């Protein structure tokens, strides 16, 4: 009220170790349980797929030629897969570029190509625009 | 050889201040003009900075503007008397008063019309609120020399009285906080202090004693 | 004060002549061309 | 200059009304850009501000008659509490400073 | 009137990460397009 | 200057007043030396600039040309004006649709009524150079006194002999000071609810609000200022609110006409406008403080001095503007005011009106009402309703009976020598 | 309308979103059941402090419209994740999210900038666990200043409100 700042409450714990880390502490303690529901994928996954198809999708971007320093560009509409690739890109520290495909056309595109400069360009052949 | 140079500059200045080339506002090329008007030929005089520092008025921070109209001809007999003292109030503390408020604007008008009685119109930081117009009222027994401080303390009480009057402050102080600078126009020519712009300042550092 | 720069010597001329010739200082003597209104509304 | 902070006592000339005055920290014209001749003078003036502006012509603002002349008379303190203790409580009022009891 | 506090802020490290800012941006500016550019210098000089 | 009150449909015409250069302005120092009396009137116009050129954005239907007409000592301006507007007129003759022409009666009448009147044309026209002569003074200054009268400087002459006739200078400004608008609005309601039971509906509609506000040059519109009108402009708006009045009124011109010089004539007398009479202060609420509420005799004698003055050339000069053929020879040769505002209005309404000013003056002088200390009182405006009824209901039945009142009071309203 | 009618089969017990496509919702859920939505308890939306406030009669309409226990609102700049401060619907109070200290501070200072007077606009400068100083440009991965006390610049000027509320506003001008 007198001054501005504005604090809130220190006694939540704070969880510090990497992304893989609790994937893979969450995938051993509940490893049958579902993790997220699609209808329109057909993608019914538990802890155990999203551990598993995670770090295979990180293998994947190995073998395709991904290292730890560079960029990955993603224009995929609202799939189970682009949160796949931010665990993958996860795993294997690169950097992940989500750009939104609602306004999208080719200049702007070799913007973000002049941008980013990204080793992976993640796209699709047919996108639903509004 | 640089005091005869001086001598032929001084004799070639009052030359042309015979023959009317002389431009008296050649410091002045980086300031915004002031409005040419029958009233404010108070802003156009070149004032010195020594009696900027001998007249400091004050008025509250909420007031955004002062107006001082008057007639050109005054009908009345005691008309005459009301439109001397508000040329003498719109001369002597408008400019001042501007320059050290500096969120306030103030503009003289000489308006052409018989009519005896001058007024002031003060305009504070709310859009919502209503200007206050004071009349000059000057007193019979009361001389030129006396009723022009009579009018400045009226004044100086109004913008504090409408200053008090305002709805919630915090909306006025961040106007106020965020007000650009109204006394740009003013000329003033800076007397054996030009040296340096920390004493072109200079009226604004205040020593505190005693705290 | 003995002015050892002569624009030393201008500013003592300054605050002299503001002191010494003060009326030169009044707004009256400011305002010479204004005894009356603004010089546009006068006669030939 | 000036360097060092200094405390004066001034008298108004024209109605002989004491005040005080206080000179505050300047600083020194840049030692990098160098200029003998500005770093002397105001060497030899600075040492002159500290002796009770002795070669400096003081121009000042009266507050009791507001207006800015300099006919200011700088007193040592000593010639101050000579002035100042032999006065009547109610001209210290009109002299000098508030308070100042 | 213009007096700090003992514990006054500073400004040699607020000029140099201000002014830095200033470059970065510069450099953001002038980024803009550099492929492509960087792609005809290499055809300029063979066909020089 | 001729005509106060009379309007018709009009049409904005920009006219650049004059030529002048940015670094030495003639023009300028003249009008600002010569024109003050409506400062505001000259402040509120668009400046049009050009390369070392400026000019001024005049509408012609606007009283302003008027203004022009009357406050201007330069010769060639208003002689630049006057030619120009004439040869417009001329020119709009032949685009503008054939006048109304009423009734042949009325122009025989008109007619045989103009023939005697100059005598006193003379009078009045060597009295304007005498008048010119003497024009150069230490108030007003004129470039070539002596040069010749002609058909553009009549106006301004006619300002300088109202002057004179004015015993205190200046009436116009002092009055004006005096006199808010809206006061003089309210109370004309005020008027219209005594003289008119449940009649002449309740205020102007929005065609004939904003024709008077182009029929006004209005006033420094500064914070804390209560709009002003000049006397003859303060007549104008009393007629001009007389027409447009009446709401139970059929249409004829000659009926709700009369209502119009009545309340013109009606601002002419002292006694209403100093019983109307308040300061700024009063109206405003500004100054509680004030010695005298009402407008000083004087000012008020002089005021009525001013509009009576040149009845001749007032006949005259609107004479021409019964017709377009009488109007085609006696722009150039007879003495006329040539003003955009009664164009519209020639054949039927401008003839109409000359007879209702004659008809009206009958009235004013048989009952010598301009001494009347109270011109409010309840008889008095009774006959006055029942006065204007009558002529109203005469002239529609039977023409010839209001053309011998026309003639006779004619020759009693001007007199003769 | 296909979205309704999947997640009233789905059986979600709370969702997510932003005002702007919670419009669409509110257009076309009064078509259905009311009983249909029984299972949507709470529900939650976003807010760029840019929007500011979305209104609480708003909020009233979505719970009454979906048969709602509790309307979440959560608000914060672009780089907190738009979580710094949250609001419930029977809570008016912005109570702040845990482990976050949001200041607004004068210009003369980095880490030692002073906290302004509660309504002054200043720059803004925020510490939490969830709130990022890098940002990627053009010139390459980029970053802000994270000073010895431990808040972080946002580069972006703000006033704050006496009751906990903050308002975001463009660079300073003049
Ligand atoms: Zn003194």
């Amino acid at each position: 009220k007198d001054y501005s700042v504005a604090s809130g409450s220190v006694d939540t714990p704070v969880l510090d170790q990497l992304v893989g880390y609790y994937v893979n502490i969450q995938s051993r303690k509940m490893y049958y349980k579902d993790f997220l529901r699609i209808e329109h994928q057909a993608v019914r996954w538990a802890f155990a797929d999203i551990r598993k198809n995670s770090e295979a999708l990180a293998h994947g971007l190995l073998q395709t030629g991904l290292r730890p320093g560079q960029r990955v560009l993603a224009i995929q509409p609202c799939n189970c897969e682009t949160f796949v690739l931010q665990l993958a890109c996860a795993k294997i520290g690169a950097l992940l570029a989500v750009v939104p495909h609602h306004n999208i056309s080719a200049d702007k595109l070799r913007f973000y190509l002049n941008e980013f400069q990204p080793h992976h360009l993640i796209a699709r052949e047919w996108i639903v625009v509004p | 050889s640089e005091r005869e140079a001086a001598q032929y500059k001084f004799i070639r200045r009052w030359e042309l201040q015979m023959r009317d080339e002389w431009d008296q506002l050649e410091p002045f090329k980086g300031l915004p003009k002031p409005k040419r008007q029958f009233g404010n030929e108070a802003a156009e005089v070149i004032w010195p900075y020594a009696l900027l520092l001998e007249r400091v008025v004050k008025v509250h921070p909420f007031t955004k503007s002062i107006y001082v109209y008057y007639a050109q001809r005054q009908s009345t007999a005691r008309g005459k008397l009301a439109a001397e003292i508000a040329r003498s109030f719109a001369r002597e503390f408008l400019i001042p008063i501007t320059f050290h408020n500096s969120q306030v604007y103030t503009e003289a008008e000489m308006l052409l019309e018989y009519s005896e009685t001058p007024w002031v119109v003060l305009h504070s930081l709310d859009n919502g609120q209503k200007p206050r117009i004071l009349p000059v009222a000057p007193v019979e027994g009361t001389p030129a020399h006396t009723a022009v401080e009579q009018l400045l303390a009226e004044v100086v009480q109004g913008c504090e009285a409408l200053g008090a009057s305002v709805a919630d402050p915090v909306t006025a102080t961040r106007v106020l906080n965020e007000r650009p600078l109204q006394n740009q126009y003013v000329r003033v020519d800076y007397q054996w202090f030009g040296d340096t712009p920390d004493e072109r300042a200079s009226h604004l550092v205040r020593w505190e004693f005693e705290p | 004060e003995i002015p050892k720069t002569p624009r030393e010597y201008e500013k003592l001329l300054e605050r002299q002549r503001y002191d010494e010739e003060r009326w030169k200082y009044t707004i009256e003597y400011l305002f010479r061309k204004y005894e009356d209104g603004p010089p546009e509304l006068l006669d030939r | 200059s000036s360097r060092f902070f200094q405390k004066y006592f001034i008298r108004c000339g024209n109605c002989q009304t004491i005040q005080r005055y206080a000179k505050g920290y300047k600083p020194i014209p840049n030692p990098i850009l160098f200029d003998s001749d500005a770093h002397c003078r105001s060497y030899h003036r600075e040492r002159r501000d500290c002796t009770g502006l002795t070669g400096t012509l003081v121009t000042c603002r009266c507050d009791k008659c507001a207006r800015v002349h300099s006919h200011w008379t700088v007193m040592d303190f000593q010639e101050f509490l000579d002035a100042k203790l032999v006065m009547t409580p109610e001209e210290r009022t009109a002299l000098l400073w508030p308070g100042a009891g | 009137n213009y007096d700090e506090p003992f514990f006054f802020a500073d400004f040699e490290e607020s000029k140099a990460i201000r002014d830095y800012r200033s470059r970065w941006i510069n450099v953001n500016r002038s980024l803009v397009g550099m492929t492509k550019r960087m792609k005809e210098a290499e055809e300029e000089a063979r066909y020089m | 200057a001729i005509r106060y009150c009379g309007e018709l449909t009009l049409n904005a015409q920009l006219v650049l007043f004059l030529l002048y250069h940015c670094a030495q302005t003639q023009r300028g120092p003249l009008k600002e030396g010569e024109m003050p009396i409506c400062p505001g009137l000259c402040g509120e116009l668009a400046a049009v600039p050009f390369r070392v050129f400026l000019g001024t954005l005049p509408t012609l239907a606007v009283e302003e040309r008027f203004l022009r007409q009357l406050q201007p000592v330069f010769a060639w301006y208003s002689s630049r004006k006057r030619v120009k507007e004439q040869a417009n007129e001329f020119i709009e003759i032949d685009l503008a649709s054939c006048d109304a022409e009423l009734l042949l009666r009325y122009s025989h009448i008109y007619y045989v009524r103009r023939q005697l009147f100059d005598e006193l044309i003379e009078r009045q026209m060597t009295l304007l150079d005498s008048g010119k002569a003497p024009k150069m003074a230490e108030p007003s200054l004129l470039q070539c006194l002596a040069g010749c009268n002609m058909t553009i400087a009549d106006r301004l002459q006619l300002e300088i002999r109202q002057l004179g006739a004015a015993k205190r200078a200046a009436s116009v400004p002092g009055r004006r000071e005096l006199d808010p608008v809206a006061r003089l609005e309210v109370y004309d309601y005020a008027c219209m609810m005594r003289l008119v039971e449940e009649d002449a509906g309740a205020v102007g509609d929005a065609e004939m609000k904003a024709r008077a506000y182009l029929p006004r040059e209005v006033i420094e519109s500064k914070l804390g200022h209560l709009t002003q009108l000049l006397l003859g402009s303060d007549a104008r708006a009393a007629l001009d609110k007389k027409d447009v009045k009446l709401l139970n009124r059929m249409i004829p011109p000659d009926y709700t006409r009369v209502g119009c010089v009545e309340k013109l004539r009606p601002f002419d007398v002292t006694a209403y406008f100093r019983f109307y009479g308040e300061r700024i202060n009063n109206v405003k609420v500004e100054n509680y403080f004030k010695r005298a509420l009402w407008g000083h005799v004087y000012r008020r004698f002089a005021t009525t001095p001013s509009f009576l003055s040149g009845v001749s050339t007032y006949w005259a000069r609107h004479s021409g503007l019964d017709a377009s053929f009488t109007t085609t020879t006696m722009p150039q040769e007879v003495a006329v005011a040539v003003c955009d505002q009664q164009i519209q209005f020639p054949a039927i309404k401008f003839r109409a009106q000359y007879v209702y000013t004659s008809p009206e003056t009958a009235r004013q002088l048989w009952r010598t009402d301009a001494a009347v200390p109270l011109m409010r009182l309840f008889p008095l405006m009774g006959s006055r309703t029942a006065e204007d009824l009558a002529a109203g209901v005469l002239t529609d039945a039977f023409w010839m009976h209001l053309g011998l009142s026309e003639e006779e009071n004619l020759l009693q309203d001007s007199l003769l020598l | 309308i296909n979205g309704i009618e999947k997640l009233c089969v789905e059986e979600v017990v709370g969702m997510l979103g932003k005002k702007s496509d919670f419009d669409l919702l509110l257009r076309h859920a009064g078509n259905f059941d009311a009983d249909q939505y029984e299972h949507l308890k709470w529900v939650v939306l976003f807010e760029d402090a840019s929007e500011p406030t979305v209104g609480d009669e708003y909020l009233q309409k979505l719970a009454k419209e979906l048969g709602l226990e509790d309307v979440f609102v959560f608000r914060g700049p672009l780089e907190s994740a738009y979580m710094v401060m949250w609001r419930s619907l029977k809570r008016a109070r912005w109570e702040m999210v845990p482990h976050v200290e949001a200041k607004v501070v004068g210009d003369r200072g980095t880490a030692d900038a002073r906290i302004l007077a509660a309504n002054t606009r200043g720059n803004l400068k925020l510490k939490g666990p969830h709130i990022s100083a890098g940002y990627y440009n053009n010139a390459g991965l980029l970053t802000e200043l994270v000073d010895e006390r431990g808040f972080c610049s946002t580069s972006r000027e703000a006033v704050m409100d006496e009751r906990g509320q903050l308002t975001l506003h463009g660079t300073q001008l003049y």
